C-alpha cells in the first residue's frame, strides 16, 4: 500500500510567521494528483492545492502548494490567526484508491 | 460505409501480431474504422495510416532508406494530423497528461464486438495514468456507445 | 472490468520497431544519449562536458564531394541543423567530415533564454520532446514559473554516426515530424 | 453547489441503518461520489467511492469491505451508504464528497457536506 | 462529449472580464464547446484555442516574448484553421462581407441555457452589418436548434 | 430581440489586446502608418515621399554580431522581406542597423502589378489585408476591372522600430500567419 | 445549411456549360452541396473551390498571370485537401485504382432530385473503372441514401 | 442504370481546360514530351537522348537583371529546381538565358536510385505523377519489387519555354500543387 | 417563378380587407416578403416585410405602423396584408415582391407579382 | 433617417446617346446593398443592377451600375426605345428598413 | 465462411427446378454472388451474377439469357437460380460461389459450395 | 467479346521442374482484375492468383502470378506431386461479366 507521511507532526508559530509543511509518498507519484485540504473542528475539510500546485476557488495568496515528484511541500506566506487548523495531504490512485495522511497541527 | 486502404477482418482493418507489443491479434468492427477515413482528430487513426502505409511500402517497393526517408519528408506527413502533433506537444510543455502514441484504450462489446474508436492512454512524469484516473471518462464512453447503438437497434 | 455490464475496457499497445524501415524515429538512450534513426543507419547525439573537436571549422565544400557520403544521414543533420532559432553562430560550431558525420555545437556561455544554448535546446526540445532537461511549472511554488526554454547543465552537444542497434524503445517517426514544422520557420534574412 | 447531510444517530452492534446524501443544485450524473469519515482522536480516512453515470465500478476501503455498500441513484440526485453489521469500531462522523476523474481536471474533492453523527456501542 | 482544455462552466469553457470586450461574463454550454473541440470549420472556434493557449502560457511561464514568439511560429499556427484564413483573405480581396475574427453572434435559449456555435460577425467597407443584413440567416440557425434539441427531447 | 419565441439574439466581442504578450499583432492606424508588434516591442510602417537613408549599403554581415540587436525584432524584419515576390533587388532596398532596425524601399519605377511596387505591395497585403491602398471592383462601371496588386502613389516605404504604446486597435495574430504561408513562396532560383 | 461561395440552383452551386466536359447544364441539391462547404474528405469538393474561386477571380480582376500565379501559391494552394492530394499520389506510385480528378459518378433521386456527394472515378493502367467493375460499392450509396432521406421524412 | 428504383446512375466529368487563366497546368503528352504552363506562357520538358548545351555555365546573376525575362516562367523553374532531391551539381546542370530559359540536366552516371538520374526523376514523379515512367510491382512474379524511384532509358532533360497551343488534356493544378510541399525539403546544409 | 396576386377593391374608410399574394413554383418557407406601394403621383414607397421561417420578425414603414398587419403561411405558400382603419391617403397600387437576406448574395427584390388595386374615398 | 435623391430630376436624351443617372445618400452607405430598379407603365418594377454593380438575370449589357460609397451612379451605353422608364434607387438597412428614390425619368 | 449448396436432380426438357446455395457463417447482403457451370468435357463457364444490397443488377450469359432467372434473398442468406425451359445442352455441375466489387478489393470469387449436378434429357 | 486463350494446353513436366503458363487477351486487359484458379476434379475451384500477382490465402510460395498489361503468366516454382490439375485464367469486366480460359493440365 501507498502511506503518505506527515512532517513535522505539529507546529508551534506566531503570527505573521512563515510555515512550511511536508508529505512524503512510499512510492514515487504522479504529481497530478496530489491535494491538500485544510480541516477546522467544526467545518468541513476545505480544498486548498489541487494538483499540488495550484490553489482552490476563494484561497487567499498566502496558501501555495509545491514540491517535486517525490516531496509534496505545503508553505503559508504569512500565517494569520484564521488558519490555525488541521493540514492534511492526499493522493488519488494506488492502494488504497485515496490516500490521507495522519495530518499536520498548526497552533500559536 | 466506404473503407479505405493500401494494402489488402471484413469491412475494417486488422492488426498483425508483430505490429502489437503483447497480443498475438487484436483488431476492430466496420464502424470504427470507417470513422478514421473522415476523422483527423484522434490519435489513433494516425497509427493506422501509418501502419497501412508501411505494410504497402514493404510489400511493392525493395527496401531503400533514402527514397523512404525522402518519401516520408515530402508524402507521407500529410497523414499525420498536424494539429494533433503540435497540441500534444504543448501538453508536453507544460506537464500535463500528454499522448506519446504509444497505448490506447477502447471498450469492446461482449457479444456484437461493437467497438470504440480508441483513445490513447496518457502518459505523465515518465507513466502512464492509471487505469482509475480517468474512470469518469470511461462512463461517458460507454454512455455515449448505448445511444449509438439503440437509435440503429430501433429503427432496424 | 467490464462497464454497463455489456461492454469490457481493454488496450492495444503499438510497437513501432517494425516501422523502422519507412519511417524515422527519435529517441533518448538515458537522459544525455539520443539517437535518430533511419532504418539500420543512425545518429548518435551526446551532451557532454568533454570536447571532440578542437579545430574552428566547419566546412561542406569538399564534404558533399568525397568518395564515400552518406545521403539519409546528411539529411537529418542538415534538417536539425536548420531548426536551430537565428543565425547558428560559426564561432560556436565545428564540425569534420573526414570518415562520417561528426558537428559539435559548443554552447559554451561565454539570459537564460536568450543565449546560444537556449537557442540549440529548441531543436533539441521539439525532436526529442520535454521528457529530460525542462523543469515543471510547479516546482518553486504554487507561483512559480518555469522558462521558457529546456536548459542543461553541461558545455557541448555531439552529434556522430552510429549504427543502430536498439539502444531504445522506438518511439515513432513524430520527433522527425515535429522538426519539419520548424525548419527554417525563424531563419534570418542575412 | 451544495451536499446536504441526511441520515445517522445512534445502533447498537448487529443492526445498521443507511446514510444518506441527496445533494441538490448541480449535475449528480457528472460526478463521482465519495464517502470519507474520521473517527473520535484519528485522521481523515476514505471510505468508499462510486464513479459517475451509471455507477458500475464501485470501491471499498479493506477496512470496511464486504459490510459496507455504496450505492447512487442519478434519477433523483441522492447518494447512499448500506451500513451492515456494524462495528464499535465504526463509531465516528462521516462525510460526502465530491470529485470528477478525467484528463482535464486533477483529482480533488471539491463540494464536502456536513457532518453525520454514527455511534455504535 | 468529452472537451479538453490546456488551462483549467461545468462541462464547457467560460470567458473572462479582461478577454471580452464590454462585458462582464458571456459564456457557453457543453453542447457548442465540444464542437470546437471536434471540428475545425467555424471560425469562432479558432479564438478559443488562441484565448486558451494564451491562457496557459502566461500562467505556467514567465514573460518572455524572444522565445514565446518562435514557439508561436512553429506550434501554434497549428491552432488556426489555415484554410479559413485564406478563405477570409480571399473574400477580404474581392470586396464581399469578410471576418476579421472580432464580433461573433449566436442564439442562446431562454430558459435550458443552450446555445449555438458563434457565428462570425461579418465586416464590408469598414462598417459592421446590421442585424437586419442576414435576418433570413439568423431565422435558418434557430431552426437548427429546434431540430437539434427536438432529436434529444424526443428518444429521452 | 427574440426569435422563434424561446431564443434570443446576442453578441460577442473579443478584445485582443491580452493577446499581446504569447502571440503577434498587426494593425493598421490611417492607411499611412501601419503597425507589427509584439510584446512591447514593434515596429513603423510608414508610406511617405520623404527619403531616410541615400547610401546604398544593405550589410548584415556585421549588423548581427553586434551587442545591441533585437531578436524578436529582426525576426519579423526578416519574416516581411522573404515574403516579397521573386527577388528583392539590394539596388532598390537601403539599410541602417546603427541606431536600431531601419530599411528603406525605394518602389520608384524610375505594367503596374509586374514593378518593384507591385510586389512590396503584395507582402503589405497579406500582412495587413486589403483595408487599404485598394480599389474594389465596381467602382468604375458594372464591368470595370481592378488590378491584383495594392496600388500606392507614394515613393517610399520605412521600417523602423517603436514601442508599443496603443498606437492602433489589437487585431490579433492573424497577420503575421498569413506570412508565414507566403515567406519564401515565390523564391527565384538565384 | 448555410452555404457560402466566393461568387454568386437556388440554395446549392450550378456547373455551366463550357465547365463541364460533354454536358449542357449538370448541378446538385443544397444537401449534397453544403457537406463540400463543411467538410474536407471528398475531392469533389476540391473541385468546386477550384472552380468557385476561377469564377469569381475571372469576373473581379482583369487578367495576369504572374500575379495570378503568385496568389495561387500563397493563398489558393490551401483550397486543395492535403490529405487526400497526397495520398491519391501514393495509390498511384503503388499502381492501384487512384484518381486523376477528372470525372465523378453520384446518384440522383428520380424525382425530388436528392443528389449524394460525387464520388471520383478512379483510373488505373491509363483507363477509367467500368462501372460494374464498383457496382457493390454503388450499392452502399443507394443504401445510405435510404437511410439519410428516410431519417429526415420520417422526423418530418 | 437505375438502382433501388428511384435512383439513377450518372456521371460528371470536368473540362478543366478553363482554369488556364488563375491556377496552372502540368501535362505529358508521351513518354517522351511534358508541358507546365500558366495561361498562355508554358515550358517544354523534353527527356531528348542527346545535347542540346554544351559549354559548363549556368549564371543567373546576369539573367535577373535583363530588360527580356518572364517572371511567370521563372517562378516555375525555380519551384522544380528546389524540389530536386539532395543538392543539384553545377557540373550536372547547365543554363542559358540570351534568348529565354533553356537549361540542361544531364543525367548520365559517368545504384540506381541514389544517382543523379533519380533525384531528379523524384522531381518529375511528383510534378507528372507515375502515369509514365514506372514498372508496377506485379510485372516479374507475384514476389518481384520494384525500385523507389522511377527510371529513365534516356540522357538528358531539357527545359524550354514554349507558347501554349493545346498540346495536351487539361490536368489541373495538382501537379505544381504536390511540387510546392516538395520545395527544398531534403535541401543539405550546405 | 411566380407571385400570383389577389385581393383588391375599394371600400370607404374605416372598412378594410386583407391582401393576398399566393406564390407558387418555388420554396416560400425559405425566401423573406415585402409590400410596395405607389400612390398616384407618387414614387415607390416600402409598406412591410416578414422575414422567412416562422416569420418572427415583422418590419413596418412609421406611416403605417399600427394599423398595417403582415403575415405569411409557409403551408399554403401565401402572403398576406391585414390592412385595416383606412384613409384616403392609402389609396395606391400593391406589389408584393420575394428577396432572401444572407451574407450569401446581395439584398434586392427580384420577383414581383402584379399590379392589386386599393380605392378609399 | 436615410434619404436617397436622384439627380438630375428628369432626362431628355435621343436615342443612342449614353444617360448617366446619379442616387445620393445622406448616409455612409454599403456598396453591397444598393440596387436599381426599372418602372414602366403598367410593368411591375424590374431589377436592372444589385449591389450596385452586378447586373441581374436578363439584363442586357448596356445597363452598368457603378459608385463607390455615397455616391452611386447608373449608366446606359446606348439608351433605345424600349428604356424609357422611371428609373429608382434603393438601399437595403438603416431607417426605413427599404429606402427608395424619388425617381429619375428618361424622355426624349 | 461455407457456401452450402442445395437443388440438383434429372428432369425432362419442358419442366425445370430451382438451385439454392444458402450461405452461412458470413455476412449475405455484403456479397455479390455468381453462378458458374462446367459442361462434361468442356471449361468452366460463367452462368449468372447478382449484385449485393438488393440485387438491382442482374448479368445473365447469352447463351443462357432469357430462360434462366438468378435471384436472392439477404434475409434468409440463400442464393437461386430459377432454370426455366431446360435443354439438353445445359447438362452440367453448376457451381456457387462469392465476390466483392469495390475499390479496396480486386476481382475474385473466393469461397465456392460443393458440386450440384444437373441432368436432362 | 473479350477471350482468354491459354497456351500450351498441355504441360508434361517431371516433378520439381518449374511450369510457366500464359493467359492471353483479345483486347487491352486491366492487369487488377485479373485472377487464377486450380480445378482437381472432385474438389471445386480453388483461387491461387488475384490482381494477377497477390497469393490468396493458404497458397503456398510456389503459386506466382505475374505478367505486364497485355500479357499474362503464371510460374510454378518446384511443381510438387499434388498441383496436377486444370488452371484456369480469368477476368472481370468487359463481355461477358464473367471470362475464363480454356484451361491448360499440367501432367506427368
Ligand atoms: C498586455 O497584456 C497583458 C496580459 O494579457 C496585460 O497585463 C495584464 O493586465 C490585467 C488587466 O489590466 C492585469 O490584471 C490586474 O491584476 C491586478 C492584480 O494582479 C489587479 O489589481 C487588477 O484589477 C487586474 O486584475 C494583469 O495583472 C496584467 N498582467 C498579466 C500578466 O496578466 C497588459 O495590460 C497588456 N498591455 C497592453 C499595453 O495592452
Ligand atoms: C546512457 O544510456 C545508454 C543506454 O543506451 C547507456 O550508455 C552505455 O553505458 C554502458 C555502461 O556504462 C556502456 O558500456 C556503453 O558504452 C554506453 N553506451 C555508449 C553508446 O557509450 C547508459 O545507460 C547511459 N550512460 C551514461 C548515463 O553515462
Ligand atoms: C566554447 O566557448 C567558450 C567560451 O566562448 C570557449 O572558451 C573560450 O575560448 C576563448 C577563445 O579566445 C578564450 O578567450 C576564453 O578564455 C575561453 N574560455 C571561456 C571560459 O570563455 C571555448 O573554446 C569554446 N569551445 C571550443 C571547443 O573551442
Ligand atoms: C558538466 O559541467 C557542468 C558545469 O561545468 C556541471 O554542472 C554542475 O552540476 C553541479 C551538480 O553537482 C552543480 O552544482 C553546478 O552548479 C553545475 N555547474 C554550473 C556551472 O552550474 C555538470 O554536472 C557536469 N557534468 C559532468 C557529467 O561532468
Ligand atoms: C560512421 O561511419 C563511418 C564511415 O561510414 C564509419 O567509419 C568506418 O568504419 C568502418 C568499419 O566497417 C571502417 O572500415 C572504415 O575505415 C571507417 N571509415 C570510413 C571512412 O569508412 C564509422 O564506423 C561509423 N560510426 C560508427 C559509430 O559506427
Ligand atoms: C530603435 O532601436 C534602437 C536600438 O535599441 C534604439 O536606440 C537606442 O535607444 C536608447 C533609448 O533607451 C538609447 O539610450 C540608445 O543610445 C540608442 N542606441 C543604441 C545603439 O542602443 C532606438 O531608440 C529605437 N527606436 C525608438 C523609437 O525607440
Ligand atoms: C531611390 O529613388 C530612385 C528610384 O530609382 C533612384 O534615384 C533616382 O534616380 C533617377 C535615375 O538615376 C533620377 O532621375 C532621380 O532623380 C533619382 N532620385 C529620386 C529621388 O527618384 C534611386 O534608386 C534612389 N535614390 C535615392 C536618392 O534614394
Ligand atoms: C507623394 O507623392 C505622390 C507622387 O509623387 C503623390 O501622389 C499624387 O497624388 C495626387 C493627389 O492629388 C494625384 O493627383 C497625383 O497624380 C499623384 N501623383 C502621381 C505621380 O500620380 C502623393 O499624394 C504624395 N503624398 C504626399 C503626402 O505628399
Ligand atoms: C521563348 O521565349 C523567347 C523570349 O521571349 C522567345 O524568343 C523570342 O521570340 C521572338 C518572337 O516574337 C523574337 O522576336 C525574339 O527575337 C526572340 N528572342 C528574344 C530574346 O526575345 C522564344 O520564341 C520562346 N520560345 C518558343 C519556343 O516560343
Ligand atoms: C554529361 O555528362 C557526361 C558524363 O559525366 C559527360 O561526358 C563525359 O565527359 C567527361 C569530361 O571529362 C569525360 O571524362 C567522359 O569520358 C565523358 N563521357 C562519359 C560517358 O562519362 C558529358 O560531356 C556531359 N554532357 C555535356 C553536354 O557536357
Ligand atoms: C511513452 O512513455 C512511456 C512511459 O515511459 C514509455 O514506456 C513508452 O515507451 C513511450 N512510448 C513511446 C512510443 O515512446
Ligand atoms: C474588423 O473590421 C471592422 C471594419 O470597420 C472594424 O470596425 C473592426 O474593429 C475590425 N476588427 C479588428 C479586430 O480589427
Amino acid at each position: 500500500d501507498i502511506v503518505l507521511t506527515q512532517s513535522p507532526g505539529t507546529l508551534s508559530l506566531s503570527p505573521g510567521e512563515r510555515a512550511t509543511l511536508s508529505c512524503r509518498a512510499s512510492q514515487s507519484v504522479i504529481s497530478y494528483y496530489v491535494a491538500w485540504y485544510q480541516h477546522k473542528g467544526g467545518q468541513a475539510p476545505r480544498l486548498l492545492i489541487y494538483g499540488a500546485s495550484s490553489r482552490a476557488t476563494g484561497v487567499p495568496d498566502r496558501f501555495s502548494g509545491s514540491g517535486s515528484g517525490t516531496d509534496f511541500t505545503l508553505t503559508i506566506s504569512s500565517l494569520e490567526p484564521e488558519d490555525f487548523a488541521l493540514y492534511y495531504c492526499q493522493y488519488y490512485g494506488s492502494s488504497p484508491l485515496w490516500a490521507f495522511g495522519q495530518g499536520t497541527k498548526v497552533e500559536i | 460505409t466506404f473503407t479505405w486502404t493500401l494494402s489488402d477482418n471484413p469491412g475494417g482493418y486488422c492488426l498483425t501480431k508483430w505490429m502489437i507489443l503483447a497480443a498475438e491479434l487484436k483488431c476492430f468492427g466496420n464502424t470504427a474504422v470507417a470513422k478514421c477515413n473522415v476523422n483527423h482528430d484522434e490519435e489513433f487513426c494516425d497509427m493506422l495510416r501509418l501502419i497501412d502505409y508501411n505494410k504497402a511500402a514493404l510489400s511493392k517497393f525493395k527496401p531503400d532508406v533514402e527514397s523512404a526517408l525522402h518519401l516520408f519528408k515530402t508524402t507521407v506527413n500529410s497523414l499525420i494530423s498536424d494539429q494533433l502533433l503540435m497540441r500534444n506537444h504543448l501538453r508536453d510543455l507544460m506537464c500535463v497528461p500528454y499522448c506519446n502514441y504509444s497505448k490506447f484504450w477502447y471498450l469492446e462489446h461482449a457479444k456484437t464486438g461493437e467497438t470504440s474508436v480508441p483513445k490513447c492512454w496518457l502518459v505523465t512524469n515518465g507513466a502512464y495514468l492509471n487505469e482509475t484516473h480517468f474512470s469518469d471518462q470511461i462512463e461517458q464512453e460507454a454512455d455515449n456507445m448505448i445511444t449509438e447503438m439503440l437509435r440503429k437497434d430501433y429503427i432496424k | 472490468d467490464i462497464y454497463k455490464g455489456v461492454y469490457q475496457f481493454k488496450s492495444v499497445e503499438f510497437d513501432m520497431s517494425h516501422l523502422n524501415l519507412t519511417m524515422p524515429n527519435a529517441c533518448s538512450a538515458n537522459n544525455s544519449h539520443h539517437y535518430i534513426s533511419m532504418g539500420t543507419s543512425g545518429l548518435e547525439l551526446t551532451f557532454t562536458n568533454d570536447s571532440i573537436i578542437s579545430h574552428n571549422f566547419c566546412n561542406l565544400t569538399s564534404a558533399f564531394n568525397k568518395k564515400t557520403f552518406d545521403h539519409t544521414l546528411m539529411s537529418i543533420v542538415s534538417s536539425l541543423h536548420l531548426s536551430i532559432r537565428g543565425n547558428s553562430n560559426y564561432k560556436a560550431v565545428s564540425c569534420d567530415f573526414n570518415n562520417g558525420i561528426t558537428i559539435q555545437y559548443n554552447l559554451t556561455f561565454s539570459s537564460q533564454c536568450r543565449t546560444f544554448r537556449g537557442r540549440v535546446l529548441d531543436m533539441f526540445r521539439t525532436a526529442f520532446g520535454g521528457k529530460y532537461m525542462r523543469s515543471c511549472w510547479g516546482w518553486t511554488g504554487s507561483d512559480g514559473k518555469t522558462t521558457w526554454c529546456s536548459q542543461t547543465s553541461y558545455q557541448y552537444l555531439i552529434i556522430q554516426n552510429r549504427t543502430w542497434e536498439n539502444h531504445c524503445t522506438y518511439a515513432g517517426p513524430f520527433g522527425m515530424s515535429r522538426i519539419l514544422l520548424s525548419q527554417e520557420k525563424t531563419k534570418f534574412l542575412t | 453547489v451544495q451536499l446536504v447531510q441526511s441520515g445517522g444517530g445512534l445502533v447498537r452492534p448487529g443492526g445498521s441503518l443507511r446514510l444518506s446524501c441527496a445533494a441538490a443544485g448541480f449535475t449528480f450524473k457528472r460526478y463521482s461520489m465519495n464517502w470519507v469519515r474520521q473517527a473520535p482522536g484519528r485522521g481523515l480516512e476514505w471510505v468508499s467511492s462510486i464513479t459517475s453515470r451509471g455507477g458500475s465500478k464501485t470501491y471499498y476501503a479493506d477496512v470496511v469491505k464486504g459490510r459496507f455498500t455504496v450505492s447512487r441513484d442519478n434519477a433523483k440526485q441522492s447518494l447512499y451508504l448500506q451500513m451492515n453489521s456494524l462495528r464499535a469500531e465504526d463509531t465516528a462522523i462521516y462525510f460526502c464528497a465530491r470529485s470528477l476523474h478525467s484528463t482535464s481536471q486533477p483529482s480533488y474533492m471539491d463540494v464536502w457536506g456536513r457532518k453525520i453523527t454514527v455511534i455504535v456501542s
